[PDB]
């Protein structure tokens, strides 16, 4: 009941979401971050049970939140300032979600990019149950995430996706498709209508985007 | 051991503790030295103390030999080491090769000093400027200046402290040959140019002049009223 | 020799065009109404037309409908709330849920159907109309004009370029450098070349004094972001807007956060805006979220340096051809003299050297006036010149 991805902010959370909403014939119910705040007190709370109450209602059901740790910051003593709605609407988070009268009904899709944020209490083994993570591609995944966004491009069969994915580390999906774009767009650039490995050569170059400063002195 | 890097590079390309140890100079008090081609004269300005007690321990003009008279400008405390160290370096020459110490290789050994001491560690740099005159053997009367960074640099007059540049101008507009006919026309050509400066050409004048044979020699103050009487009537007449 | 015969016959027509201007009736000037020559068509038809049939008809907001029946739900802004009917003069097509709707005061029933709410401070900040800055004016940085441009317009005024190639061009770009490179006047270039909606935004704007007040600006922003066919969106000084998470014991800059994360959400994630083309501007971009600056959201990062040595004097030639100079002067001396040096800067230099022109009495300035003008800016202000702690960018 319950589960959280972490990791990079690239690695690929939201696509997983779509994903499973484009397989499931269930009711999906998206959310976002943010949008349990509001400018009065306890209208995000009766907000949150709105929303449980809706997805009570529908059985077949699957919550998704998006950027929790807009809402799920530490809680903290202080006196003489601090806020304290976002809390509240924390806490109906927390009790709503697990705690008095729960069920079986709805299934928790949350997702962040940052842990040590959070309130260990949503965390805690039964209100978020599998904390996954994602980790950056390590060659073989990089060679295969642009194998994928090189599909709807005139490609000429010269491209070594092996070669590509090697000499590129330290990327994410949304860089590795960046490199497919830009080398998309030098192709326009000299006028030709298929794609060649320079081309993603110096894509990779500008993904990378580095400062020139007149350095050929070396070796 | 204190090692730390002081002098370090801006990013685009300057030394920030050198450049405000020129203004440290820039603050200091004024003073003029010109050379004349038998005599050779300087002085500084705003001796401005309380008037009513010692003096002789400010004196801003020191020897290093016989035919080395030096000033300078910038806060007081780091010029008398380098002084003493001008010293000893000068005598050690004396101890070396016979001769006295030629004014370029003490102002070389100065300015050289300076630069590696920017170049050090944990160290700021000097924040004083120097006008060190001599005349040498065989009777070549010349001058230099010492800028905080260690660049000796050769003039017939100049001028540093607090409002120099004016004071500098004044010197450009008024140099000629013939204004370094006479010796004491040189000295009024001085005064003439503290004067212009110095606002209230009381007594904070302090001048001292070198015959290019002789040691230095300080006038007391008569001639600063006689000098600036006679000034004064040349320019009465000349209004 | 008609001095006053001129004087009293030019006197009595200039007063009489005022006494018969009163017998117009221009006169009793008001306290808002209009002139008495012009709603003359108005005065015996829609005084009783516009007003004896027409009706009040006020506005609501519809919460749901029901199946099978009409039935709606009605909202309104203090009272309570109804079930309500249709007019016969609408179809049920275009009553759709959450929508306000003219509603008379007796039946209460619907009559048409309104534009949602825009908070019109979001509307402020449309720009309505274009500056004058042409690319001509942003020499110097020629390809980082190009590789800009190619993002901003190519697909708006060639969509078939892209679609025949199979491409889907890039979205996001973000523009940096130290102060006065050129950052801001190169965007009132971009602002003067298109055509769409070019609805700016300076980030310092969305500090709000409620809790999440700001984000609501953010999400009707790219509602009538959404509402156009295309849109290019104008970000500056976006370091305001949000740097990074970094909360630790008394939670502070939290609201900053939330509003920063609200534009991460209407940037990526479940359906993407689409055709709408976003454009941050910074000073210092190390402060900035990695997942902000994440591509696709932030795809293209032009640099904006200081010009070499030919774009200096480029720009000596954009803003020193229109002023009274000596002909025989050269350029390529002043920019040996400015190594490190903004556009700003040169500019100033050519608009103080024109001063020293109009110092003592010329017309035309001279290769020491410019002189004059170098020691001054670059070498007297030198003592703050605010650009090697941002070189760094700190
Ligand atoms: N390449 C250039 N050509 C002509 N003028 C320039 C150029 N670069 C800068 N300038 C001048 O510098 C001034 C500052 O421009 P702009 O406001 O874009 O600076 P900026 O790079 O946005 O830095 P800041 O954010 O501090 O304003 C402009 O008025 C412009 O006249
Ligand atoms: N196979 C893949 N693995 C990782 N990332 C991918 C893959 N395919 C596409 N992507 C990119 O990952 C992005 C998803 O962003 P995501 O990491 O969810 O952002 P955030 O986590 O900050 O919301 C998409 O925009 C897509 O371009
Ligand atoms: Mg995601
Ligand atoms: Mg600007």
């Amino acid at each position: 009941k319950g589960v959280l991805m972490y990791g990079p902010p690239g690695t690929g959370k939201t696509l997983l979401a779509r994903a499973c909403a484009a397989q499931t014939k269930a009711t999906f119910l998206k959310l976002a971050g943010p949008q349990l705040v509001q400018m009065f007190i306890g209208d995000g709370a009766k907000l949150v049970r709105d929303a449980f109450a809706l997805a009570k209602e529908k059985a077949p059901s699957i919550i998704f939140i998006d950027e929790l740790d807009a809402i799920g910051t530490k809680r903290f003593d202080s006196e003489k300032a601090g806020d304290r709605e976002v809390q509240r609407t924390m806490l109906e988070l927390l009790n709503q979600l697990d705690g008095f009268q729960p069920n079986t009904q709805v299934k928790v899709i949350a997702a962040t990019n940052r842990v040590d944020i959070l309130d260990p209490a949503l965390l805690r083994s039964g209100r978020l149950d599998r904390k996954i993570e994602f980790p950056m591609p390590n060659e073989e995944a990089r060679a295969r995430i642009m194998q994928i966004h090189s599909r709807k491009m005139n490609v000429s069969p010269d491209v070594n996706y092996e070669e590509l994915a090697r000499c590129t580390d330290d990327f994410n999906g949304a860089q590795c498709k960046a490199v497919c774009v830009e080398a998309g767009m030098i192709a326009l650039r000299r006028g030709a209508t298929e794609l060649t490995h320079e081309d993603y050569m110096e894509g990779i170059l500008e993904v990378q985007a580095k400062k020139k400063a007149n350095l050929q002195y070396y070796a | 051991s204190y090692d730390r890097a002081i002098t370090v590079f801006s990013p685009d390309g300057h030394l920030f503790q050198v450049e405000y140890a020129q203004e440290a100079v820039k603050k200091g008090s004024t003073a003029v030295g010109v050379r004349g081609r038998d005599i050779v004269v300087l002085g500084v300005e705003k001796k401005s103390v309380a008037k009513l007690q010692d003096e002789r321990t400010v004196r801003k003009i020191c020897a290093l030999d016989d035919n080395v008279c030096m000033a300078f400008a910038g806060l007081t405390a780091d010029a008398r080491i380098v002084i003493n160290r001008a010293r000893v370096e000068c005598q050690s020459h004396r101890l070396t090769v016979e001769d006295p110490v030629t004014v370029e290789y003490i102002t070389r050994y100065i300015a050289s000093l300076k630069q590696r001491y920017t170049q050090s560690n944990g160290r700021r740099p000097f924040g004083i400027s120097a006008l060190i005159v001599g005349f040498d053997f065989d009777g070549t009367p010349r001058l230099y200046q010492t800028d905080p960074s260690g660049t000796y640099h050769a003039w017939k007059a100049n001028a540093i402290g607090r409002g120099a540049k004016s004071v500098r101008e004044f010197l450009e507009k008024n140099y000629t040959d013939e204004a370094i006919e006479t010796d004491d026309l040189t000295i009024k050509l001085v005064i003439k140019a503290l004067l212009e400066v110095v606002q209230s050409g009381g007594k904070n004048i302090e001048l001292a002049v070198m015959r290019r044979d002789q040691s230095l020699k300080i006038l007391n103050p008569e001639e600063i009223e006689k000098y600036v009487a006679e000034i004064e009537k040349e320019k009465e007449e000349n209004e | 020799t008609y001095s006053r015969q001129i004087k009293q016959v030019e006197d009595d027509i200039q007063q009489l065009l005022k006494k018969i201007n009163e017998l117009t009736g221009i006169k009793e000037s008001d306290t808002g109404l209009a002139p008495p020559a012009l709603w003359d068509l108005a005065a015996d038809k829609q005084t009783l037309q516009s007003e004896q049939p027409l009706q009040v008809a006020r506005c609501t907001k519809i919460i749901n409908a029901d199946s099978e029946d009409p039935k709606y739900i009605i909202n309104v802004k203090q009272f309570a709330k109804f079930v309500v009917d249709l007019s016969d003069q609408v179809a049920p097509t275009d009553i759709e849920e959450g929508m306000r709707v003219g509603v008379d005061r007796n039946k209460y029933q619907i009559h048409i159907p309104l534009p949602p709410k825009i908070d019109p401070t979001v509307t402020m900040m449309q720009v309505e109309e274009k500056p004058d800055v042409t690319y001509s004016d942003v020499g110097g940085c020629k390809e980082q004009i190009e590789k800009l441009r190619e993002v901003v317009e190519t697909p708006l005024l060639h969509p078939e370029r892209f679609v025949n190639l199979g491409i889907e061009p890039p979205k996001g770009v973000l523009l940096f450098g130290p102060p006065g490179t050129g950052k801001t006047l190169c965007a009132r270039a971009v602002a003067n070349r298109t055509d769409a909606c070019f609805i700016r935004v300076i980030g310092s704007e969305l500090v709000q004094k409620y809790v999440g007040e700001g984000a609501r600006m953010v999400r009707e922003l790219f509602e009538m972001a959404r509402t156009k066919k295309a849109c290019l969106i104008f970000f500056d000084e976006i370091d305001a807007i949000g740097g990074a998470r970094f909360d630790d014991g008394a939670g502070g800059d939290n609201e900053v956060q939330r509003t920063m994360l609200e534009l991460i959400n209407q940037l990526d994630g479940f359906d993407p805006r689409g055709n709408i083309k976003v454009l941050m501007a910074t000073n210092r971009p190390d402060t900035l979220d990695p997942a902000l600056m994440r591509p696709g959201r932030l795809d293209r990062k032009i640099e904006f340096s200081l010009p070499d040595l030919e774009g200096r004097t480029h720009i000596f030639k954009i803003h020193a051809r229109s002023m009274s100079v000596e002909r025989d002067i050269r350029f390529e001396l002043l920019a040996r003299l400015c190594p490190n040096s903004t556009g700003a800067e040169i500019r100033s230099v050519c608009t103080e050297a024109g001063m020293f022109a109009i110092r003592a009495r010329r017309k035309i300035a001279t290769e020491k006036d410019f002189l004059e003008a170098v020691n001054k800016v670059i070498k007297s202000y030198a003592k703050f010149s605010a650009t090697p702690r941002y070189m760094t960018y700190n």
